[PDB]
């Protein structure tokens, strides 16, 4: 029922800060969304029907990142951003943002992270923005070894489809 | 942790940073090429500025990483490429003036005009009018003093300045470990560790000059016919065994021999291969035309132009109220951006043009993958020749009929085929010695093997012995004719022009092999061939990755340089020329001149 909350939502977060909203007791059809060639994507994995009985994250990525909001997958998003447990699952939803998320001059609100120690566990998070030293040292930038760990996407308008901005939803199953 | 997975850490924030600031430089770049304005050409400037800077920061910021302690080549390749010194490596005042020595070379060249002596009212520029004469006009003097006055003005001007910009740059180039200036250059061919693949700055003039051998047999023989086709147009002001007049080769520097096709024509009977007038008959627009041009990379197994490049592209010239600067080119500008500017007309040129520019653009997708620093072809070489094997295949006769351009029933007169391969040799091969001389006397200057005080005396003794072509006045140290050549006085490797020429051979042969051609090689057209295309996009696709020995292997199936595709492609003119010069004397005396009279 609340899904209008987020597809349909104005303003949507980088994928380093994913949202996660839950859904209980509503009741939907998800004939919603099943008929339409406005999203690009919608992989799902395990599913698809209606039983009538959940969580629902949202963010934005680089249209060749899509391919890693999917089980296993390559990294930076899926290492470092979200990741998606090889078990559980439900369906994964992407739709061009190009005329919203970009601008002739360039927008770089969106961003992400592509400097961590670790891999996140499955629907982890972290939001941390904290000077990147591959060793632990404190840091200090640009000390010969300090990066911040956020980048910014940059979309522009005139960019291949591989670096236009997607909106993604995924769907998990409890 | 360890230097390598530390320096993979920082070329990782380099090439996602790179990326991005450059697309700001191309899109301003892009902006101004297309809405030429004032607002414009000066945002052209700050990205423009703000590049050479965020570059400046991160070369000497990569420094920091021992070139020694490494060994994921990849990253090795990657890093020698950003710590590259240059300018650095210099006092402040030795790089400001080098600097300074280079723009007026630049702008005294662009800004060069001459005085006709017989109306000082009316001084025209190199391009056009001076180009023009040299292109055009038929008379020895008119001719005579086009190429003199240049060479005479502007040459003398850019003497002192030449004089003190060969040294400024040795310095430079010794200073990062260097023999000298063209040791730099050569640079460029260099390729260390991966065994069975390596190449030295000497291994390149060691190849250069036993490949340009096997050209002389050619190269003397379309000489010797063309001088005798020559003393008709100029009866009396050339010798039948002697050099030729430089300033009778059609351009101002005799670079290429294009122009004397209407001289030269070996059947003046036979006429167009041109469906200009075909094309606009059958209505084609702008459109049409690349997307032709697409459906021609389709056909060998390669993809549509992106949605971008169509939606970004300018396939037209807008006219007046919106000015554009028109040369022809292809962009990369990243992010999956790729875009031709082409001021279209509805020309064979221009079709075959988009032919070419499209094949770039190809190429700079097939490497897009590779990371932002390898995103470029193999070598200096690469580019353009990819680039021009399009316009071979393009221009055979079979290709212009399946397609409705060439009227079905036209039949190959042997004699049209030795026309248009004349009018290649004029251009393909005319270029050859002209080059490879040009930049050995570069070299020789910059291995010090010049005397100030001899430069004309070496530049013309060479023009006599390795071009066959003399000047028609006596030249000594007050000119510089060498820089009177954009290439030269403009800082730039011209030999380049020599292996992609090669390269360019190397390729279409290999490519016609596989699409199996049965004809001569060049009546080759490589459409409809995916199994072809497979082959050469299995270079296409490393980019500056690999050495190019192993990009070229993949190609030609060889690890080095070879002309023998190059005199295959000119085999049916060249025994031709061997029975017109029955009679004629092949070679040349160093001695004759035009003057002295
Ligand atoms: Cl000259
Ligand atoms: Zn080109």
């Amino acid at each position: 029922c609340p899904f209008g909350e987020v597809f349909n939502a104005t303003k949507f977060p980088s994928v380093y800060a994913w949202e996660r909203k839950k859904i209980s007791n509503c009741v939907a059809d998800y004939s919603v969304l099943y008929n339409s060639t406005f999203f690009s994507t919608f992989k799902c994995y395990g599913v698809s029907a209606t039983k009538l009985n959940v969580y629902a994250d949202s963010f934005v990525v680089k249209g060749d990142d899509v391919r890693q909001i999917a089980p296993g997958q390559t990294g930076v998003i899926a290492d470092y951003n979200y990741k998606l447990p090889d078990d559980f699952m439900g369906c994964v939803l992407a739709w061009n943002t190009r005329n919203i998320d970009a601008t002739s001059t360039g927008n770089y609100n969106y961003k992400y992270r592509f400097l961590r120690h670790g891999k996140l566990r499955p629907f982890e998070r972290d939001i941390s923005n904290v000077p990147f030293s591959p060793d632990g040292k404190p840091c200090t930038p640009p000390a010969f070894n300090c990066y911040w760990p956020l980048n910014d996407y940059g979309f522009y308008t005139t960019t291949g489809i591989g670096y236009q901005p997607y909106r993604v939803v995924v769907l998990s199953f409890e | 942790s360890t230097i390598e997975e530390q320096a993979k850490t920082f070329l990782d924030k380099f090439n996602h940073e790179a990326e991005d600031l450059f697309y700001q430089s191309s899109l301003a770049s892009w902006n101004y090429n297309t809405n030429i304005t004032e607002e414009n050409v000066q945002n052209m400037n700050n990205a423009g500025d703000k590049w050479s800077a965020f570059l400046k920061e991160q070369s000497t910021l990569a420094q920091m990483y021992p070139l020694q302690e490494i060994q994921n080549l990849t990253v090795k390749l990657q890093l020698q490429a950003l710590q590259q010194n240059g300018s650095s490596v210099l006092s402040e005042d030795k790089s400001k003036r080098l600097n300074t020595i280079l723009n007026t070379m630049s702008t005294i060249y662009s800004t060069g005009k001459v005085c006709n002596p017989d109306n000082p009212q009316e001084c025209l520029l190199l391009e056009p009018g001076l180009n023009e004469i040299m292109a055009n006009s038929l008379d020895y003097n008119e001719r005579l003093w086009a190429w003199e006055s240049w060479r005479s003005e502007v040459g003398k001007q850019l003497r002192p300045l030449y004089e003190e910009y060969v040294v400024l740059k040795n310095e430079m180039a010794r200073a990062n470990h260097y023999e000298d200036y063209g040791d730099y250059w050569r640079g460029d061919y260099e390729v260390n560790g991966v065994d069975g693949y390596d190449y030295s700055r000497g291994q390149l003039i060691e190849d250069v000059e036993h490949t340009f051998e096997e050209i002389k047999p050619l190269y003397e023989h379309l000489h010797a016919y063309v001088r005798a086709k020559l003393m008709n147009a100029y009866p009396s002001y050339i010798s039948p065994i002697g050099c030729l007049p430089a300033h009778l080769l059609g351009d101002m520097w005799g670079r290429f021999w294009t122009n004397l096709y209407s001289l030269t024509v070996p059947f003046g009977q036979k006429p167009n291969i041109d469906v200009t007038d075909a094309m606009v008959d059958q209505a084609w627009d702008a459109q049409r035309i690349f997307k032709e041009a697409e459906k021609f990379f389709v056909s060998v197994g390669l993809p549509n132009m992106t949605q971008g490049f169509w939606e970004n592209s300018m396939l037209t010239d807008p006219g007046n109220v919106q000015k554009a600067v028109c040369h022809p080119t292809a962009w990369d500008l990243g992010k999956g951006d790729f875009r031709i500017l082409m001021c279209t007309k509805v020309t064979m040129d221009d079709f075959l043009t988009a032919h070419h520019e499209m094949g770039h653009i190809q190429y700079d997708m097939a490497y897009a993958a590779q990371p932002f620093l390898l995103r470029n072809g193999a070598n200096e070489g690469f580019h353009e020749a990819v680039g021009e094997i399009m316009s071979l295949s393009a221009a055979t006769p079979k290709h212009l009929k399946s397609i409705g351009l060439l009227s079905p029933d036209f039949q190959e007169d042997n004699e049209t085929e030795i026309n248009f391969l004349l009018k290649q040799a004029l251009t393909i091969v005319g270029t050859l010695p002209f080059t490879y001389m040009l930049e050995k006397w570069r070299w020789m200057v910059f291995k010090g093997e010049i005397p100030k005080d001899q430069w004309m005396k070496k530049w013309w003794e060479m023009k006599r012995e390795i071009v066959g072509v003399v000047e028609p006045v006596p030249h000594d140290e007050t000119y510089c004719d060498p820089a009177s050549l954009f290439h030269v006085s403009n800082d730039y490797s011209f030999i380049r022009y020599y292996t992609r020429t090669l390269y360019q051979f190397q390729f279409q042969e290999a490519l016609c092999q596989a699409a199996k051609h049965e004809g001569p090689l060049h009546k080759c057209d490589i459409s409809n061939s995916t199994e072809a295309g497979q082959k050469l996009f299995n270079m296409l696709r490393l980019g500056k990755s690999e050495p190019w020995t192993l990009a070229l292997e993949n190609v030609v199936g060889a690890k080095n340089m070879n002309v023998r595709p190059l005199l295959n492609y000119f085999e049916p003119l060249f025994t031709w020329l061997k029975d017109q010069n029955k009679n004629s004397f092949v070679g040349w005396s160093t001695d004759w001149s035009p003057y002295a009279d």
